[PDB]
């Protein structure tokens, strides 16, 4: 009776959703066709139920290119989703923000909002929104900005959580990533309650070093992000000794209206062969979470300060050990919070252990911990994007596409001003107080 | 007679209440179904004080379970010793406080407080002679803090004569389970020092320390901590739920322990606390209990008493014992720790003795110390609040629900005044 | 009444204590579980002096086991006659003294001495009328020496009136089980002559010699040596743990044997000592015991008494005997060895008689001689210390823990002064 | 709860460790896969334990050439070690100190320290360090010097014990042994608490004469040194009538900060056929230990004085016999200690007899004794090395490799000065005192 819908925009969102809903259907013992042969209700929060034993997800898969959605319709998860939700456009934004926010997406935004409204009104205790969207793709940035503005107009005060794919510092598949990123950030900065920074480069690094797989496909990154999402929602979806709802997330991890970009982290991530040879202490996994090499965003936390942290544990966990481990973490100097926030933790414990997906890469563990940490190091990352933007704007490169697709240069200048203001705010907060 | 009404706010309050009712039912010999299967009539001679005899000879606890999220409520409902609460009692909302006090006291709470007060009124009219209210809640969680303060204010409006008990789980000094807990603590303390008769401060840190060192348990689950707090509460009420050579009631404790209207914050303590193995290697005598109860390593509030003075002390024993022995022990302990007591309160040990052990044991004891050391606690919190207010961090969440800064200014000033009063009376002469 | 508290420091102290408590329990008829299964009420008439009657009718020794490495502690715990010590007593550290005195008295000991003193204080307040303390430790091992000296200093600070007993295993003259033992011996002796009432010097060499020649044992395991020292200690305390025609207490021995504040080092001795076969071929009469107890070949301290004079002598018998016989024997032995006693102390034989044999015999006897011969011992050690200090060998280990040379200078000067006093009184006239 | 980690540097260290951990796994009834079908805990001091019945060693096998470590990973002891510890470099120091201390090892020293820190923090009563490293090899000398400096910086006051392989006077497999030896000694002279001199030549001699094997492989020398190590640690790992911890070792056998080079010795060493025909008296085995032909360093003790000795017995031993034997040893004139140390012994007794490794060479004995003796004869050995160095430096031979690999000639001159100073100190201590 605490419902929460999922909205997947763009190819990244759709594939991540494939992984996430595979994970869920595995968790609650749900067959791909919605049937099912500590649990409570549990699945009601994400699965609505029809008359028969068939459950359907509360997901809205929207895209402008029918390729990936068609793959979904043809995949093993064909019987599952409500066929009306799988909204497909005709011509994708083609990595162009203007197309994804002014020209094309403007013609199916209404249908998407209609399906959203139907799903919302069929629910009673709606908690909030989960937008799964990338940052570089045109559909992702543009359509997500449009959709967030529309929802914020419609649903005045409700939780709105995003899982952006922050553009990596050195590996970029697109060429216009700075433009899409800056525009979508300038838009979503006033509507998204709490984003969730994740990058592909860091996940490549983690897969190579920790899991000992040298050649990972997007399937593996998707599985990892799905595990993170499942750990986020395990509080709603299960009985825990200290539960937490998404409103608690936005209250705890967001000190100021604008600074709401916490980065994700998960532990333990160890291969099946290395599953033994370590007992996986909860203090050990806490240390793993705080290890700068385990974060899922290519930013060294040591260059900034953790303004807030939220650690969600699951499995056979005992609160005293968590208290001891967090005390130890607070003792060390290399992990230096801001002076003005003396209490830098929210703790949540769940009774259900993480479940390993068959054919997966990780090993069956009894304890797991997902850290959502809002720090100041991420600020430097913005600088990089800013820098890129400046160069690609100093020559007015690629500007003609956006200009001719329903946008003006003054908008680019304004978004640059907004990003500069955000960087200024991060720097100002990073300093210490007097007296 | 002297029936007591139980209120449970916030998730911690509800879990503590579940364990508490388990303990009470074990005391009176009550089956999980709610029917009496006990063996001693004295169980039923005062069964009415906490229970109501429903028809067909059943018993229902006088509980009023309140929350804003149905999760923990349903957990209680499904689990054993949940099937005897009267199902109409489970008041719960849908929005959830979101760990915010503004939601828990202004926006969300304003929609359920009316139904809660209505069920309260029904239970009050049901009772013969109401004795008082005991509220079990937190101070960090939004629901607990906000809604409990609102309920306390409303009840005190509608019953300015009854007596008020609160078991508020104070935030621990070292760890911080939440991030905005200074704000919730300050606002809740403002309301409490406004309209409460007594407040039983508890920290999870001290309970961790006790379960670790004294009980020799490396795996303290929340069940055990709640079990300890439940044993403390049962010890507090057994003075009237049971006969005794020197009986006590809640009003007696309130009169004895509260010299001034504001200074009514007590730290509890329990004894004996013996590990599974280290029990048969110790003698269970009144001197042993008495000496156990006076030390920092057995105070359920994380603050050394030695840093201040005991303004007053109450001590409730159980099981068959000799009064002269207790008197001698109290005399000795008041003699040797002369610097640990306030000069201008001679003979500052209130004593009560019951006749029934808390099950399984020969004799137990409960300590309720109103000291000046707790000022440190408030000091700590106050400072934290100040810091998080100097930058106005997290301020927007609370501002967006109608509350404004001047609320925080007044609350902080009030808490500082309270600390000043504690300091003044600590060094009085 | 007159309860005695037992402290065990260092590995040797702990092993000796294990054997000692085995012996005592055998005396009072105490099962390994700690419950009494004896047959004679006199066992329980004074059972309180060393034991505490824990509830459910059990008995726990008044022991305080101290160490810095959990090894020997766990060995004691696992072995039989370990399951009755009160488990909260086993105080131990993790660093280990590393056979260093600086660690055992300044760095590592400063972290556990507080807990040790706290348990000491608890036991003291538990007792009715404290009689005194007996400390069982070494002089070579770092833990024993350092921590025992620290505990003695602290206790003497907190109880300047009680009486103090130490069973210090002095290093042997010929062999040297350690390498730095002169330093530990000198520092420990400095502390002891500062703040001890009596010190029972023992050497492993003499025990080896006794187990070899007198007992006719070619395989003396440490169990046997500890058994002998335990029998000596039991003989010392039986004068008050049991009725007697002429009873004695620890204070009596202290007054009789210690003419001057500093000169309080005693060499013990035991009798009879008969091999397994050579027993039935000898008569067990008081003259036989008395003549056995006066010879170098039965002194548990490796130094011939003939090289000096007996300043004083105490003699504690057991079992049923005739007082006139004892008096006659003491008269004869004081007559024929006139040159072996100091001129200016007439009638220098303190006598005590118990009524119970040490289990398995008709009559036994314990000798406690305060002589001047022991000066040689100190002489020896002093010289060794001097040598190892002239080159400042091994000095860096002790310097690195805060101690400096002037400590060693003062300690050596103090020991030389003590030897000078012994020499002066040996040739007094 | 008295933990002690082992660090194996270089090929010599790794093979010696193979032998040592084979011996341990045999002692405590530990299968090669960490399972196990007077004992206490005992194994806790060296074996950490995971949830299952699987125990893992506290060892850190580090090398710059992956050959030997790969052999370990492929050997029967594959399942045992925690795979993260088996740190392998890429290009070995190639018997060059500069490579092993400035160029190559500088790039994995951080990973080694990280694993060390993890293993240390997972322990509670950490006693100290066991470095198993040779003296001639480049990796051994250079990497060990670097690692000792780093650990001494990190762990301020803890036990640090080394098992060096002193370069033989006449059998030298390397050609630059004097350079590596002098450099590593000048470095480790200020950090190692107590080294442990052992040589291959003496062990060859012992194997030929006593064990009556004329053709021994490195396996046999490794087994002997493993037996010595096991006798050293039997006090920690077992219940004994007079136990002793490593701090006691460094306190007893080290009179001065610099002179801390005690040589090892073990007894009895007799073949299976000669096991009978002698009852193996404890006095007999003591005499065997003091026999100049049984020491494991090619130095005649009669040319110097035993400044200190430490005899660790194990098996069916009785203290009186030990006292008698040591008294007799003190009586004889050919064993002449220094005048200023009148007490030249530390004695330790253990209850557990030594266990013979199946397929081994020694015979099942009931009593054993390991002597660690710090004497003055070893001083002459330094002279020999010094002499060699002088010659190989008089022509500046081989200097170009070290110069071009991150080192200067002034460093060579300084190390020579330091070795001369050490020899001077040994000579000065060897003299007698006046008055
Ligand atoms: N983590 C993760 N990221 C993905 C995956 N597939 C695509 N992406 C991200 O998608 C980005 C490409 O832009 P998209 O958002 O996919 O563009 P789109 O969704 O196809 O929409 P258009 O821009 O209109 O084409 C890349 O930067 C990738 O990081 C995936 O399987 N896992
Ligand atoms: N006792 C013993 N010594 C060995 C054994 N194997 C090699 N050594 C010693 O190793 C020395 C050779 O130098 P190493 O330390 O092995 O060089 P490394 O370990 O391969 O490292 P690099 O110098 O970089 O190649 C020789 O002097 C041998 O004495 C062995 O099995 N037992
Ligand atoms: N003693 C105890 N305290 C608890 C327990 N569960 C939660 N708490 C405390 O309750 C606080 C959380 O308040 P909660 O009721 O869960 O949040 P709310 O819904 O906003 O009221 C935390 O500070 C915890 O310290 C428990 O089982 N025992
Ligand atoms: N009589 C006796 N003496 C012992 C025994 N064990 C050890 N010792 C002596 O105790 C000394 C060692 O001290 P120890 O307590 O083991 O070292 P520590 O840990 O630093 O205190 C040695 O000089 C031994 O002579 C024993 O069983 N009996
Ligand atoms: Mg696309
Ligand atoms: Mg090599």
């Amino acid at each position: 009776m605490r419902e929460c819908i999922s909205i997947h925009v763009g190819q990244a969102g759709v594939q991540i959703g494939n992984a996430c809903w595979e994970l869920y259907c595995l968790e609650h013992g749900i067959q791909p066709d919605g049937q099912m042969p500590h649990h409570h209700d549990s699945f009601n929060t994400f699965f609505s139920e029809t008359g028969a034993g068939k459950h359907v997800p509360r997901a809205v898969f929207v895209d402008l290119e029918p390729t990936v959605i068609d793959e979904v319709r043809t995949g093993t998860y064909r019987q599952l989703f409500h066929p009306e939700q799988l909204i497909t456009g005709k011509e994708d934004a083609a990595n162009n923000y203007a197309r994804g926010h002014y020209t094309i997406g403007k013609e199916i935004i209404d249908l998407v909002l209609d399906r959203i409204r139907k799903l919302a009104d069929q629910c009673t205790g709606l908690q909030g929104f989960l937008v799964f969207h990338s940052f570089g793709g045109g559909t992702g940035s543009g359509f997500t900005s449009l959709l967030m503005e529309r929802l914020s107009v419609d649903y005045g005060k409700k939780s709105k959580l995003e899982f952006s794919i922050y553009p990596a510092p050195q590996v970029s598949t697109a060429v216009v990533e700075p433009y899409n990123s800056i525009l979508t950030t300038h838009t979503t900065l006033e509507h998204s309650d709490c984003a969730f920074m994740v990058d592909n480069e860091a996940i490549y690094d983690i897969c190579r070093r920790n899991l000992d797989i040298e050649r990972p496909t997007y399937t593996n990154l998707n599985r990892l992000i799905s595990q993170i999402v499942s750990s986020i929602t395990a509080s709603l979806r299960f009985d825990g000794a200290l539960n937490v709802d998404l409103t608690e997330f936005q209250t705890n991890l967001v000190p100021y209206p604008r600074i709401h970009f916490p980065l994700a982290t998960y532990a333990p991530v160890i291969s099946a062969e290395k599953a033994y040879h370590e007992q996986l202490s909860v203090a050990e996994i806490t240390n793993a979470c705080f290890e700068p090499a385990n974060q899922m965003v290519k930013c060294d936390p040591r260059h900034g300060k953790y303004m807030a942290c939220c650690l969600l544990y699951r499995g056979d966990v005992v609160p005293k050990d968590v208290n001891a481990a967090i005390a130890t973490i607070k003792t060390k100097r290399s992990i230096q919070f801001v002076d003005w926030c003396p209490t830098g933790f929210k703790v949540g414990i769940n009774y259900q252990p993480p479940t390993v997906v068959p054919g997966g890469d990780l090993a069956k563990v009894q304890r797991a911990v997902c850290m959502l940490s809002n720090t100041t190091a991420i600020a430097e990352a913005w600088a990089r994007l800013d820098h890129k933007f400046d160069l690609m704007y100093a020559k007015r490169a690629f500007v003609h596409w956006y200009v001719g697709e329903g946008m003006e240069e003054g908008e680019f200048s304004e978004a640059r001003e907004d990003m500069a203001a955000l960087e200024k705010d991060y720097e100002e907060v990073g300093v210490d107080s007097v007296e | 007679m002297r029936e007591i009404v139980h209120i449970q706010a916030g998730q911690c309050g509800n879990q503590i209440g579940a364990k508490f009712w388990e303990v009470i039912s074990d005391e009176h010999g009550i089956d999980p179904s709610g029917n009496y299967v006990g063996d001693s009539d004295l169980q039923l001679e005062r069964i009415s004080v906490y229970y109501n005899e429903a028809s067909s000879h059943k018993y229902v606890p006088r509980a009023i379970l309140v929350d804003l999220e149905p999760g923990t409520m349903d957990s209680v409902r499904s689990g054993a010793f949940g099937h005897l609460f009267r199902p109409d009692n489970f008041i719960f909302g849908q929005s959830g406080a979101g760990n915010n006090w503004a939601k828990g006291h202004y926006t969300e709470g304003a929609e359920l407080v009316d139904s809660v007060l209505d069920v309260v009124r029904k239970e009050c009219e049901n009772c013969d002679c109401l004795q008082g209210f005991q509220l079990t809640h937190s101070l960090g969680g939004g629901t607990g803090s906000g809604m409990g303060t609102l309920l306390i204010s409303k009840v005190r409006e509608e019953y300015p004569d009854r007596i008020m008990n609160t078991f508020s789980v104070v935030p621990s000094p070292k760890v911080s389970d939440t991030v905005v807990e200074p704000y919730n603590a300050t606002l809740s303390i403002h309301q409490l020092v406004e309209n409460t008769d007594e407040t039983y401060c508890i920290d999870n840190e001290a309970l961790y320390d006790i379960c670790f060192r004294t009980l020799k348990l490396a795996t303290p689950t929340y069940g055990d901590l709640n079990h300890l707090v439940s044993a403390t509460m049962s010890g507090v009420t057994t003075s009237l739920r049971f006969p005794g050579q020197l009986n006590a009631d809640l009003r007696k404790l309130a009169v004895n322990m509260v010299p001034f209207p504001r200074l009514h914050f007590f730290m509890p303590g329990f004894a004996p606390l013996t590990a599974r193995g280290s029990q048969q290697y110790r003698a269970l005598t009144v001197p042993e209990l008495t000496q156990q109860m006076f030390d920092a390593k057995n105070m359920m509030a994380a603050c050394d008493p030695r840093h201040g003075r005991y303004l007053t002390v109450a001590t409730v024993f159980r099981g068959r014992m000799s009064m002269k022995e207790v008197d001698e022990q109290m005399l000795a302990i008041q003699s040797k720790n002369s610097s640990y007591f306030v000069e201008w309160i001679p003979n500052n040990v209130k004593v009560a003795v019951c006749d029934i052990p808390p099950r399984g044991l020969k004799m137990s004891s409960t300590f309720i110390g109103n000291s000046t050391a707790i000022q440190e606690l408030f000091k700590r919190i106050s400072e934290q609040f100040t810091a998080m207010f100097r930058r106005k961090a997290f301020l927007h969440w609370y501002t967006g629900e109608g509350m404004d800064e001047m609320e925080f200014t007044e609350a902080e000033s009030n808490m500082n005044d309270l600390v000043s009063e504690y300091q003044q009376y600590q060094d009085a002469t």
